[PDB]
DNA sequence: CAAGACCAATTACACTCTGTGAGTATTAGATGAGCTAGTTTTT
């Protein structure tokens, strides 16, 4: 699609950035006080204020603009219809597996690459007089100057709602290059965010060789992306990715299988066992479900209290329903693609039956 | 025996996977481009299997550098054949040296012991990747494997629209490939000597002629295929629909003592064929399919247990599909292609197996027509068939004509199971409120039918977390549960409701059941036609009858009219005179000017008298609507019919009035006061003609129709919106 | 335009005549050779009209020295156009001189010419004679008449199966032949100068370029056709089903302002088309047909009263036929070709105009399938549809599988009117004996129904003479008239006849009505299914239903069975135990060996108990059959059902026995005692399977079926005999 | 490709019912701009000069176009149609005309094509081949 | 560290010279309430 001035007049800035358009006012950038800087580990998440024009502009961009730009089929994340199961599905046909991760994927995306990627889809015309164009007006609502990273340019925040679509759009040249390189050598390539999974069906040591890593690094160096050696995994006939086990016994066309290890399902089994042992709900959610009431309970306004029991009923029901949704998403993926172990299927059927029984018990108790 | 065909980023396929293939797989749909692209993909894959220089297929989008075609073969029969000890043959060893060799030598002495239980199935996957630089490579880098796969599972394409009768290339190819005889042991010299001995005026006369002919036409030696073709031609005594049927029979017969499993694709088998010819073709295919089948008690020579080759059809004729469903049964499937919103072919399996034998046996052209549809409206009743197939109404709405109206009860709906094919063939089930709730005058209480309780149970969203917006469903379910109270007072001898309104309940039920593709009307089908706003037009319709369908019986009209006037009073005895003068007659003779004026005056007087009597006997101006509704087999707001009211002994005075009008005043309309009498068609035609005469623009006509018929026009507009929402998908 | 086409002694036509051509003509039939030969005849006639050297057509038989092709043209509109004083152009005078001048000089102007100026129509007959020496003779000995007829009533043939999308020659030819503009007034030099002035600077460069091009090429000058085609191509902004629709639309649009009335013949308009596409094609044709109609009050700009060109369709699809019927009505006809006994093409008209608007709107694929049929079996009831469409029964009778069964009442039969096309489509109407004779229990009376009286009136040999071959028709009619009496008193409380037999009366009625294509059954279809000979098979079916229908309601079978045995007696209280243990269920779980043995013993005991009770309750092995018939909505020999007996009040004890059996003994079979319950299909399938298991050869199976089912096998064999007697004609 | 085009002429398998190379050369080898010319004025003039009253031919063309649903001509097709209208004309003669046209067109342009003629003497008298050369 | 491999999509001859691709040369019922929020991946 192509976005001209009139499109931005009443679609992406219908009400928010309207007063600036009429009164010959350049659209401002994002101020420091307009964002929060939350922390989790050694990671910084930029949270934009909900009541802000930039948030509305980002929502309209993600609904109308950043939803029609073509992407690469290897991008299985942040795309309507993409999923982790679809990210792991194509590798069932391979015998050798390799996993790579791009280090600081969102922080290493140069703003010039984003500008050059979004230029073909935005008309190169001035918006607010002969002061500001239309491309930079769109970009001002996407990026943010990070005080932590000094004056190194407009770094794409890791918490903005427009970040995933922009990342997938800008990582299309690299996706095409890597896909072509793997096609020339018979390697199946799939990317989820910044995890790249490569599968080789043939009996070769290409994925375990340093040449493959060197080629991937050389390709990624075009746009300035590196890969950390901490989580480089090269294995044969079996690979575990965050509990998802892909296993192929090998051959000349044998079909692999995808299952989930007991480590992935350990928490739900512990919860079900605790429910079987009639453990009180006080310590089944503050230990297993890592959900707990804060000290500032009942907003420091009510006096009835007693909300702890109903909270520990509600949140437990929600957790059981969500994990049930996860398991039945797995079984529907199996029905659609037929790449899941039968014993794992019967095991998750039994677990689903147990979860349904426990949900019925909890709802009867309330 | 393929089990999976996957196409990614080629032609019109983004990611399309085909599975659960059967013997008589049939392909239908308006997206002929999709069928052509699938056939091109299959032909390209099988050409690249045999190493033929062909143009690579185009990508669906250029933002992908890879185009994949994945074929999965069920190598279970072949593995069992080659694994057995008593199969020490060169070809058997060749098969168990390239396919089932890499997966056996690399395993220990435990894995294979679980593969001899005669219960597991073996799959062989082969992937063709087309790169951006027009370079094609395979998952397995062994041409022997590809050649063996092509030989074991060949692909045959038969085109009937462009078929040459003189050339029998597929027949001779099948004969040469499918044989169990070695022709290398035949001595050409011995055969020539035998021929010479057969025709010999002297010893050694044909030999010199043969030598001279060979010398004067000396060319390249015959190949094995040419030799076997010539031997078959001299061995046999003989060289559109008949050609294809013979080819299919030959292929089926040959594939009875061979482990080769061919794949047959036939495009448009019914071009230039009578429907009986297509039905006979499918019947002959089923006969040859069943003749070579042995099941338990069925045994003896001539019957085999060899799996049948997969046959693919591309048919636009409902006859072939109907016969395939009726005869084959569980050994067939129907694949609908259609398209997507952005433009991309889909493949969905349409329900073709029915658990009811009666439905399968009485399966007809309408049921096969439902599969060649883009929107099906399921109705219970022939009156709805009359109303929604009215030609005079469809021309004003050139979007509901694309929808097909089907009369089906609950059993037929369950057999068809439209929910299985929902994204391919959108459907709406139109029913009445009486199928959900029921009312009793003697016990003044609502009751819930099992259908409504089943729908509620289906809509109970248990085993669910908390999400925004999905909070009022539980409240609606609770309200639909608690409306079962007995507090509902009925006035007018149990005909109306004092405070309750079924309009709001019907609207709420429709709102909650929109997601289940069901629409429930407030009243019966006659309710939407006979309403208050339709009272004038309906009355005019009655007048039309009095002016059209009833003519003078006597051959001399003037004398009879004069005698009746001098004998019967024109004012007090007007009804007996009208009954004795006008009768039922299709012809409309033209009388004298005075006679015509007298007849018109009498008709106008009778119309005025009936209008005055109707307005005087009933005062509320609404009870007449209910009376007319119950006259034509309708229902009240209490969900009671005239017969049910008669059996329950309710509204005795109302039934007496209805009887008086039927047997005294509206006696000429008695034949039309029954269902399936065609009164709906006549009333709609007359109303539409009158509105067209009054209003000029078609938009005004549609607005007037919406005013007079709110529910019918609402349903039509909803169906039209549903069709136009997916117009770009269900259209070639 | 055209009235009659007569072919004598050419191709497959002996004395074939086609008449009564409408705006739309649909050609259907199983004899494609006849349609091809008719097309060849038309094309040869129109080629000889334009003086084209073509090979003469072959004679039907060489024992005839002459082959005639006769064409009659309705020269009424053109005669009125050329006769009018206002029109005095060169072409009008030429038309008057070459056609309407020879016939005018022979008629007196004072009287004959004045009389002929009325609503009467004028026709022009032209005959082409082919002799043995390949010589062509014409009725008119001047080429001018033939040339003017060719250029005034042109013939256009469109073949869709073999069509070129890149070729527009028919379209350009038609456009050039349908122009009323004189292109000779356009100056080439002025156009070239205008182009040169507005192409570039230095006026004259384009002129020099064109001069060089024409000096180098130097070909023959463009003809009028080429010049008008080029002018149209430049003037327009741009240039299978789409091409045909566009050509037809432009032809209809361009013929509104011209007196030329062409004849269009389209062969296979549905090749490679979805049924919806064919319906849309017919709908667009009807829309463009009705857009240019000016009749009655419909007037205004864009409306024309010119007659539409005749269009012929060679269709094998019911969709096109049904759309044509429903959309045109009186402006269409259906032609059936078939063959003769010795081999010769026929042309008959099948009824397509219906006086009932309800039938026209309801018209669907099932109704359109009757046109493409060789034998129709008309039945009243869905049970007969279930029986006659049974796949197992039709497998043993391949001949009856060629006949299609339609469910029609008397109104549908009257609308279809099968008697109009008897030779083209043979038919039989299967009805029950209660539509002829009426019986009452209260008063002994064999009343005659109006249908029977109508049949008697039709068979009354009034206005007739002697010399009747065989059959005392008058005696039979008299006996049928006097059968109305008060005899044949009741037996067993209005359930049988003391001495009267309905079998003989049914046989006599069938013998009389064989010529009426009507067959009347002795009893309803239930009586034909379950009779005194099929009781063992019905009992075996009941036993099989008991064995494989009910299961254990309790999840634990052994504990529940033990508890019920310890609670309920196994002999005296066997019925309560059976009711409380076995329940109807689709699933059939497998139990333990002891549980299975106990269940089998209980089922065998129940079967023995029911058999003993049936034998010891009813009198003989005749009341069981009547009881079972009335259970499944049947009739007795007095033409009474259970509902009618209840409304009357006869045979109260037998009704109580039936109620006791249904509510207590046979309660699992209660849901299957409805007409729309599918019990017929299940019973027929079980009987066929059992007979196949017992006997070996198919002839023995057919003999057993004839013994068990006399009436069904009799009617099937009669229909098969009729089909095989008239199979040569109704087969391509 | 557009500066050194390649042409192939097979005289043995040539067809006299089509002029594809000639029209291709005419469309590709031109120094004019068949874009200033507008369809409206062309039609208007044809209607004014054809017959009957004013606007009748324009209405005929409009009603033909509105019911045909055809994509507009490309530049090559449009210039081919214009040349066909502007001219008064439609084995050895065909080849000679093609070569003469190509030479005449290539005498005022910097495009230098390359022609390959296969079997220029099939079905020709020796005098005819000498006359061709 | 530093790196080859950096996506795809976005009918035409002006010129004085009418033939040439320079030469010049033209030329100018509004006031107690009172409430939570799924699994998993990226991270």
């Amino acid at each position: 699609i192509l976005v001209d001035k009139v499109f931005y007049e009443k679609i992406l800035s219908v009400e928010s950035f309207k007063e600036n358009i009429i009164t010959q006012s350049a659209i401002p950038k994002i101020s420091n006080k307009e964002v929060r800087l939350i922390s989790s580990g050694s990671k910084i998440f930029y949270a934009i204020n909900n009541t802000s024009p930039h948030s509305h502009v980002q929502l309209r961009l993600n609904r109308f603009f950043l939803s029609h730009i073509p992407l690469n089929s290897a991008a299985k994340a942040f795309v309507r219809g993409g999923s982790y199961l679809k990210y792991l599905e194509p590798h069932i046909y391979g015998s050798s597996y390799c996993r790579l991760d791009i280090s600081s994927f969102f922080n290493n995306i140069s703003f010039d690459d984003v500008k050059q990627s979004l230029s073909p889809y935005i008309k190169d015309e001035y918006l607010i007089g002969t002061e500001q164009k239309l491309i930079d007006a769109i970009l001002n609502s996407v990026g943010y100057e990070s005080p932590i990273r000094k004056d190194k340019g407009m770094i794409i925040p890791m918490g903005f709602r427009t970040s995933p679509a922009i990342s997938n759009i800008v990582f299309r040249k690299m996706d095409l290059l890597i896909q072509d390189f793997c096609a020339k050598k018979g390697v199946i390539y799939s990317r989820y965010a910044d995890d790249m999974l490569f599968s080789n069906p043939r009996e070769s040591k290409l994925l375990m060789s340093d040449y493959f890593i060197d080629e991937i690094s050389s390709l990624l160096s075009i746009m300035g992306f590196n890969i950390n050696q901490s989580k480089y995994i090269s294995r044969e006939k079996e690979i575990s990715i965050n509990g998802y086990v892909i296993e192929n016994k090998g051959g000349n066309g044998s079909i692999g299988t995808i299952r989930l290890s007991k480590s992935k399902l350990n928490t739900v089994l512990k919860v079900t066992h605790a429910l079987a042992q009639n453990i009180p709900y006080k310590n089944i959610c503050n230990k297993y479900i890592k959900v707990r009431l804060k000290e500032k309970n009942i907003k420091y306004e009510s006096k009835k209290d007693e909300f702890e029991k109903k909270y520990y009923r509600d949140q437990l029901i929600n957790y059981l329903g969500g994990y049930r949704s996860y398991l039945i998403s797995l079984v529907k993926f199996h029905s659609e693609y037929k790449c899941v172990n039968s014993d794992f299927i019967i095991q998750i059927n039994g677990i689903l039956n147990d979860i349904q029984n426990h949900i019925q018990k909890i709802k009867k108790n309330r | 025996t393929i089990e999976s065909i996957r196409v990614k980023n080629l032609l019109s396929f983004d990611d399309v996977i085909l599975r659960d293939f059967r013997d008589i797989n049939c392909i239908i749909g308006r997206n002929n481009v999709g069928k052509s692209n699938l056939l091109k993909v299959i032909r390209y894959f099988y050409a690249k299997l045999e190493n033929k220089k062909v143009i690579p297929l185009d990508f669906h989008t250029n933002y992908n550098a890879v185009g994949e075609i994945t074929f999965t073969f069920d190598t279970t029969r072949i593995k069992k054949i080659v694994t057995s000890r008593k199969n020490n043959g060169r070809f058997h060893k060749h098969i168990y040296n390239t396919l089932f060799k890499s997966s056996s030598v690399k395993l220990n002495f435990e894995e294979l012991i679980a593969r001899k239980n005669s219960t597991n199935k073996s799959f062989f996957s082969l992937t063709l990747t087309i790169c951006k630089d027009d370079s094609v490579m395979w998952s397995v880098d062994d041409p022997k494997v590809r050649s063996l796969l092509a030989t074991l599972y060949p692909f045959l394409y038969i085109e009937t629209r462009h078929i040459d009768l003189y050339d029998w290339n597929p027949i001779w190819k099948l004969i040469s490939n499918l044989n169990s005889f070695n022709f290398d042991d035949v001595d050409h010299d011995e055969l020539v000597n035998f021929l010479d001995e057969k025709i010999s005026s002297r010893k050694g006369d044909y030999k010199k002629y043969i030598d001279r002919v060979v010398s004067v036409i000396d060319t390249k030696p015959y190949t094995y295929k040419e030799k076997v073709i010539n031997y078959i031609k001299v061995a046999i005594k003989g060289d559109s629909n008949k050609f294809l049927e013979t080819l299919l029979h030959l292929l089926i017969t040959l594939t009875r003592t061979e482990f080769i499993s061919p794949i047959v694709y036939i495009d448009e088998p019914e071009v230039g064929l009578h429907p009986k010819l297509a039905e006979s073709f499918v019947s002959n295919l089923n006969k040859i399919y069943s003749k070579f089948k042995k099941t338990s008690e069925l045994s003896g020579p001539g019957r085999y247990k060899t799996p049948y080759p997969n046959i693919f059809y591309s048919t636009h004729s409902p006859s072939i599909l109907k016969q395939t469903i009726k005869l084959f049964g569980k050994d067939q499937q129907v694949l609908h292609f259609s398209k997507k919103k952005d433009g991309s072919t889909r493949v969905n399996k349409i329900n073709s197996t029915y658990s009811d034998e009666r439905f399968l046996n009485i399966f007809s052209d309408n049921e096969a027509r439902l599969f060649f549809s883009e929107y099906i409206v399921f109705v219970e009743g022939a009156t709805e068939l009359e109303l929604f197939r009215n030609l005079s109404l469809l021309n004003l709405y050139p979007a509901f004509s694309l929808a097909d109206i089907y009369d089906a009860n609950e059993v037929i709906l369950a057999n068809i199971n439209p929910g299985y094919s929902k994204a391919s063939i959108p459907f709406v089930i139109i029913k009445d409120i009486d199928t959900l709730i029921d009312y009793s005058i003697k016990t003044e209480k609502f009751s819930l039918r099992p259908l409504f309780e089943k729908m509620i149970k289906e809509l109970t969203k248990e085993f669910d977390y908390y999400d925004t917006g999905f909070g009022r469903v539980r409240k609606e379910i609770d309200l639909f549960s608690d409306i079962q109270s007995s507090t509902k007072k009925h006035m007018d001898s149990g005909l109306f409701f004092k405070r309750f309104s079924l309009h709001n309940l019907s609207s709420r039920i429709n709102k909650v059941s929109r997601k289940l593709n069901r629409y429930f009307m407030t009243t019966t089908i006659e309710g939407a036609l006979i309403n208050e706003q339709s009272l004038p037009y309906f009355f005019n319709w009655i007048g039309d009858v009095i002016l059209t369908q009833m003519t003078i019986n006597n051959p001399n009209p003037d004398k009879f009219i004069e005698a009746m006037r001098r004998r019967y009073n024109i004012k007090s005895q007007v009804v007996p005179l009208f009954k004795s003068v006008f009768c039922i007659g299709l012809n409309h003779p033209v009388y004298s000017s005075a006679v015509d004026k007298q007849a018109l005056r009498i008709k106008l007087s009778f119309l005025n008298y009936l209008k005055r009597k109707v307005y005087s006997d009933f005062n509320n101006e609404k009870e007449i609507v209910l009376a007319l509704r119950l006259a034509f087999g309708g229902k009240t707001e209490t969900q009671y019919t005239l017969d049910k009211l008669r059996k329950d002994g309710e509204a005795e005075l109302f039934r007496e009035k209805i009887k008086n009008y039927k047997n005294n005043e509206l006696f000429f309309l008695e034949p039309q006061m029954t269902k399936t009498s065609g009164w709906v068609t006549t009333f709609l035609n007359y109303t539409i003609e009158k509105i067209t005469s009054e209003e000029s623009d078609d938009d005004r006509i549609r607005q007037k129709l919406s005013f007079i018929f709110p529910e019918i026009i609402s349903i039509i507009e909803q169906a039209s919106s549903s069709i136009e929402a997916e117009e770009s998908s269900l259209t070639g």
